[PDB]
């Protein structure tokens, strides 16, 4: 039950970096659609 | 002399296990070293596309 937290903590931070990549990258569409 | 005489008249032993619970084990171990690289890879990919805003705004 200790190591199962050590996974879940890395899992939640992987979700955070992945959501950061999404929510950042969509703003290139918002630029390119304004540039067209 | 008589009456009662019919019958007859340390430091450290260093234990270790004490009053805690029992313990168990299993052998399905260690994906976790990959995420430390996943996390720091995807972190770079954030900054890489922040740069791709700036390098298109500068045009």
């Amino acid at each position: 039950a200790e190591e199962k937290l050590l996974a879940l903590l890395a899992e939640l931070e992987a979700l955070s970096r992945q959501l950061a990549a999404l929510t950042q990258q969509v703003s290139e569409l918002r630029e390119q659609q304004q540039q067209q | 002399a008589a009456a009662a005489m019919t019958a007859t008249r340390m430091p450290s032993s260093g234990s270790s296990p004490s009053v805690p619970s029992s313990i168990i084990a299993e052998e399905k171990l260690l994906a976790l070293l990959a995420e430390l690289e996943a996390l720091s890879r995807q972190l770079a990919a954030l900054t890489q596309q922040v740069s791709e805003l700036r390098e298109q705004q500068q045009q």
